[PDB]
């Protein structure tokens, strides 16, 4: 998920190391959770569309 | 039996949910085995399991049974067109002769294309138009015929544009449907209406001919990439099947149960 | 209305000592005191109601009526909540709470009423569970401990 | 009073925010944020979209306006878009590039197309649209749709006999033509005589490769109805029909 | 009119691209991309290279928006491996290897931009009109 | 003393707390054990294997990180108010009494032009 | 990193283990871990996974190694490579790059420089599907003949997680609950 700033938050213009953000926090739960596997690990996705047919492509830590 | 049965999917409807029971009636009484036996079946067994999504997925946000009965209706009542509520593809392993409008055609690629109704057009009434100078919309309330023939400009190029939508698609072959169309309600006054439309202002040059002239302006374009031929009408046979033995198939037997009886009780549990 | 008399009835309830040798709830410091303590007890054998009960049955007094209960084999964890644990002269102790008591409003309620209330609504086993459950913690928590 | 809002909503809020004193601050706040702009798919643009990236990226320095599109394909007048506007865009600028290579279809379509769109000037009767001949691409010069007979040729008009016709009759008269041809494709496709040939390769004709395109729906349903009729069955990509309705 | 070069397209001011049909507009709009996020083009180049926060893609349709973005991400990729290879077997990729003379910084910055790609600035118009609104909504008076 | 053992998996951890556990002994037998954890699901798989491993986990808290700062903050430091005044809806609830206070000061010129236009409480709430 | 003055007092700190007792640095070499880091102060890291993906446990390792009064202890417990999934943990845990680019003719041509990957190996799968109802039906079949498959293999030991859980979890509740009576796994 990436969540657009609020445009006046001095937090978004300057950051720091200890700073909330929804996109690295998901990026590193993703290595948490590819780590955390011990045995299996079973990836689904949806890769084409019911609709029309169409191609659906991955995120990009896939 | 069937009261005593339908009971038990009342039961089944009240405890599990409702693709539970959707599930076990299409389960005990078979009935999606017949929809895929019949023939022109298939459609309709995949807008029972879409049909039933979406009555699984307004289901679960409802509390009461009865509020999702009235949703259906409501939703059978209101014909408006969401995202999700739109008709998914019957099939995809079985190919099929896929019909795409003009505008949903852009930016695809299509082999061969069929274009039977390039021919016909249609004549704008209203007058809103735009400025050859401002570049502005004019919306003229009044009958004028300048306004009328300045937006039916408009008309014949976005025809134009159209026809150059439609023809740029193809791959190895196009085929197309030409005919002497005459939108006016006189049946031989000596002139048609081709060049009132998009195929016939590149055939006839933008003149007004007959139907001798129409074929001689057809012919006169003749290379070994644009041919001519008439339209037959005669059907001898629909088609052949060429049907195969189906490859056999049986389903995998569960040896060991998935787990134990594994819970995190309490006290009140036990008793 | 209820308030008034509530409170003299709390403050009669503090003032009883519950103990063999009479000690109040009052003589219970802060430190000394435990409300309310969670508890997860293991068990990786199925739970047999017939091989429990005899054996319940073996050394609970309570226990010469009370037909036994049918559960299925549970392996897992239990959760339990005691409602209280305290310590008093080294020696601890474990006390519950039962209030719905609607059959009674003589003074009635004696020995035999209670103990016929405990072979009711069953809480022998919910006890004997507290007291695994305390065994085990003070085992875990005080080396060279004696039951 | 609501508090809610719209599709063209957001359009007419930001043209009024740039039709302000300030705002016009605002759009040099945008050139903070984006100093260069690749717009695609210029033909279907609004009025309103066009005053927005006038205002914002006329002639400021160090900014970029990259406007991708094309006036041929400008189909959506219904929806909200004008070619007039594409036209002041052309007029307000000064330079324009082509592509010259295609890399769709084959040298015949190609040829066929350029014989047929260049047959007089300004075919597409704008002055401010001019038709370029395109070319072909060298990788897809051997892209051959054969028959059991001779090479078929790229583009073939069928030419309805008659002298004058209604609207009805000919819409029903080609369908079968073309129900025809698609079952004269399909029954010579499943026996290797019509074939996809490029260079060396081969390929049989599948019922996925013809695709029929009409402009309405009561002709795709007279499609659909005619080709159904000779055991072909046919799928709908454009039915945007909802299925409570069934 | 005048032909196209995607390396030869000067940067600078307003220009108008008109892409036939059937031509590779969303290669064409890929190349253009590559050349943005490099700084390619000698004097009808950029003044300064851009992250992939300042590139701005503007598509109506939604899934337009997300096929180009997967085609961009494609051709980031494809072009890091040829700018760690140096070769490739494409002959534009060929012409925009043989324009830039260092390779190392070029891959890190194509590296950056297969990070930063989740964070790329494709929207629709309608979206981007909206993420204005709510950026900037002293100066708009939005809620 | 602050210790940050860095292990690749939380069984190890899991260890190296029994380790201390059974190594180090509470003085006071009824005084809780603080266990910090991400979430309540975590603290219930950390409460098993606690269990597994002792066979009792019993007196064991599991407060969040933000409630084992005010709990220190209130065992720590004495007379602290239960309720902050720096509340989310406390602060908005006074921004709105002081926004149309300052609307005559210089530096709040850019909200004037957003909020004296047209306002029915909406923009200023 | 911050400044060249931080990254000796870093490297005079070293991890001692728990029950060992052996001093670990916290570097595969000392000599080159001034080459390492940049002149900007961020390390080049050899795994691309853990350099894209572990920004905020870069961050969390750097606010854990600014403390002054910290005492850090290692307790790794290193994993055999046989599995796909265990040479992936292999190559983050090991700090090492096994990303073939082929800088080379030579590396380019030939392939065997790889890793070998048995196709037997069911460690980690990529599933493409149609329908979310399509995909929490073919994550219930595998979970199943993952259950048949391995008899060690407990139901609590096995976790599914959604990114978007508004939007599948009735499907996955439609069909769980749908299972028959041989067929059904506790939820």
């Amino acid at each position: 998920r990436q969540l657009a700033p609020l445009g006046f938050d001095l937090m978004s213009q300057k950051p720091k190391r200890g700073d909330r953000s929804r996109r690295d926090d998901d990026r590193y739960l993703f290595l948490e959770a590819l780590i955390s596997a011990q045995q299996k690990l079973y990836i689904s996705y949806i890769g084409r569309s019911i609709q029309d047919n169409s191609e659906r492509f991955p995120s990009v830590l896939v | 039996v069937v009261v005593e049965e339908f009971d038990g999917y009342r039961q089944i409807w009240r405890k599990r949910g409702v693709m539970p029971m959707l599930r076990a009636l299409m389960s005990a009484r078979n009935i999606a085995e017949n929809l895929l036996a019949t023939a022109g079946g298939e459609r309709r067994l995949t807008d029972i399991l879409h049909i039933s999504e979406l009555l699984q997925e307004a289901g679960t946000q409802l509390e009461s049974e009865h509020a999702l009965v009235r949703w259906l209706s409501q939703h059978i009542l209101e014909p408006d067109s969401n995202a999700s509520s739109q008709q998914m593809r019957l099939e995809s392993d079985k190919h099929l002769v896929q019909i795409v409008t003009i505008h949903k055609s852009k930016g695809l690629e299509y082999p061969l294309v069929w274009l039977p109704f390039i021919t016909n057009f249609r004549v704008q009434e209203q007058a809103f138009y735009h400025d050859r100078h401002s570049f502005e919309a004019v919306l003229d309330l009044n009958a004028a015929p300048e306004s009328v023939d300045l937006a039916e400009a408009e008309r014949l190029a976005e025809d134009l544009r159209l026809l150059y939508v439609a023809l740029t698609r193809s791959v190895w072959h196009c085929s197309l449907g030409v005919a002497p169309l005459v939108r006016r309600r006189g049946d031989k006054k000596g002139d048609t209406d081709v060049h009132q439309s998009a195929l016939g202002r590149l055939l006839q040059k933008g003149e007004p001919q007959d139907a001798a002239g129409l074929r001689t302006c057809i012919e006169a374009l003749c290379d070994d990439d644009i041919a001519w031929q008439t339209a037959q009408t005669g059907d001898n046979q629909p088609w052949q099947v060429n049907d195969v033995s189906t490859a056999e198939l049986n389903a995998k037997t569960l040896q060991r149960l998935p787990g134990d009886n594994w819970r995190v009780t309490s006290y009140s549990g036990l008793q | 209305q209820w308030e008034p008399v509530l409170t003299e009835w709390i403050t009669a309830v503090l003032q009883a000592p519950l103990n063999e040798t009479g000690v109040s709830l009052s003589q219970l410091s802060a430190r000394n005191k435990q409300v309310e303590m969670e508890f997860y007890l293991p068990i990786s054998e199925p739970l047999i109601a017939s091989q429990l009960d005899t054996l319940i049955r073996q050394f609970d007094p309570l226990s010469a009526g009370c037909p036994p209960l049918e559960f299925m084999q549970v392996r897992g964890m239990l959760k339990g909540f005691i409602d209280l644990v305290f310590r008093h002269e080294g020696r601890y102790y474990l006390l519950a709470y039962k209030s719905n008591w609607l059959g009674e409003d003589s003074s009635a309620y004696t020995q035999q009423a209670m103990a016929a209330a405990m072979q009711a609504h069953r809480y022998d086993l919910q006890y004997q569970l507290y007291t695994l459950a305390l065994h085990r913690y003070l085992r875990h928590r005080i080396a060279d401990y004696d039951y | 009073r609501r508090g809610e809002l719209g599709f063209d909503d957001m359009l007419s809020r930001l043209d009024s925010a740039l039709r302000s004193e300030s705002g016009e601050v605002l759009a040099a706040a945008i050139r903070t944020r984006f100093p260069v702009a690749m717009i695609d798919e210029f033909q279907d643009t609004d009025p309103q979209q066009y005053r927005i990236f006038r205002r914002i990226w006329h002639h400021q320095p160090e900014t970029a306006l990259l406007l991708i599109g094309d006036p041929k394909q400008a189909i959506y007048a219904f929806r909200g878009a004008d070619i007039f506007t594409y036209m002041k865009a052309r007029s307000e600028v000064h330079a324009h590039y082509t592509l010259d290579t295609n890399w769709r279809s084959a040298p015949g379509m190609v040829n066929s197309v350029n014989k047929l769109f260049s047959q007089t000037d300004d075919a597409f009767m704008f002055r401010e649209i001019p038709f370029i001949p395109v070319k072909s691409a060298g990788k897809n010069q051997a892209l051959r749709f054969v028959f059991k007979g001779e090479t078929q040729p790229a583009m073939k008009m069928w030419l309805m006999e008659g002298e004058s016709c209604g609207v009805g009759d000919y819409q029903s008269t080609m369908a079968q033509v073309c129900a025809a041809q698609i079952r004269d494709w399909l029954q010579a496709g499943q026996r290797g005589e019509a074939l996809l040939m490029n260079g060396d390769d081969a390929r049989p004709v599948r019922a996925s490769d013809i695709s029929v395109l009409v402009r309405s729906r009561q002709e795709a349903a007279q499609v659909r109805d005619a080709l159904t009729l000779l055991e072909i069955p046919s799928v709908y990509l454009s039915n945007r029909d909802s299925v409570f309705e069934t | 009119a005048e032909t196209l070069d995607p390396l030869r397209l000067p940067l600078q001011g307003e220009r108008l691209i008109e892409a036939s049909a059937g031509t590779g507009k969303t290669f064409t709009i890929a190349a253009l991309y590559l050349r943005l996020l490099l700084g390619l083009g000698g004097s009808a180049a950029f003044p300064r290279p851009l992250t992939v926060e300042e590139l701005l893609v503007v598509t109506f349709t939604e899934a337009a928006t997300a096929e180009l973005r997967g085609r961009i991400r494609s051709n980031i990729h494809e072009l890091r491996i040829a700018c760690l290879r140096e070769t490739t077997d494409n002959p534009l990729y060929e012409r925009l290897l043989e324009e830039i003379d260092d390779k190392a910084q070029a891959a890190q910055w194509l590296l950056l931009a297969e990070r930063q790609m989740d964070e790329a600035a494709v929207f629709t118009i309608h979206g981007f009109c909206q993420r204005m609104l709510n950026l900037n909504a002293f100066e708009s008076g939005m809620l | 003393m602050l210790r940050v053992y860095h292990s690749n998996r939380l069984d190890v951890l899991e260890a190296l707390m029994e380790f201390i556990v059974e190594r180090e002994r509470l003085d006071d037998p009824f005084e809780p054990e603080m266990i910090l954890v991400q979430s309540t699901g975590m603290a219930q798989w950390l409460q098993m294997t606690l269990s597994q491993k002792f066979g009792i986990a019993a007196n064991i808290d599991f407060p969040l990180p933000a409630s084992f700062i005010w709990d220190m903050f209130v065992r720590v430091l004495p007379e602290i108010p239960k309720e902050s005044a720096f509340n989310k809806q406390s602060m908005s609830w006074k921004l709105m009494t002081l926004l149309p206070q300052l609307l005559e000061r210089e530096d709040f010129t850019l909200l004037r032009h957003y909020l004296t236009d047209d306002s029915d409480k909406r923009k200023l709430f | 990193i911050k400044d060249p003055a931080y990254l000796a007092k870093l490297l005079t700190r070293q991890r001692r283990h728990s029950f060992e007792d052996r001093e670990l640095p916290l570097f595969r070499d000392s000599e080159n871990a001034g080459q390492l880091f940049n002149s900007d102060g961020e390390q080049d890291v050899g795994n691309p996974l853990l350099a894209s993906w572990g920004k905020l446990g870069r961050d969390y390792i750097y606010l854990l190694s600014d403390l002054e009064s910290s005492q850090e202890l290692d307790a790794f417990v290193d994993v055999t490579p046989d599995n796909l999934l265990h040479n992936i943990q292999s190559d983050i845990l090991e700090l090492e790059n096994r990303a073939v680019a082929g800088v080379n003719i030579e590396e380019f041509s030939r392939s065997d420089n790889k890793r070998p990957l048995d196709p037997l190996d069911s460690s980690i799968t990529f599933h493409v599907c149609h329908s979310p109802q399509r995909e929490v039906e073919v994550l219930h079949d595998r979970l199943l003949a993952m259950l048949e498959e391995d008899p060690t293999l407990t139901p609590r030991d096995i976790i599914v997680m959604v990114a978007d859980i508004d939007s599948y979890s009735p499907f996955i509740q439609a069909v769980f609950g749908s299972a028959p009576a041989d067929r059904y796994l506790p939820y």
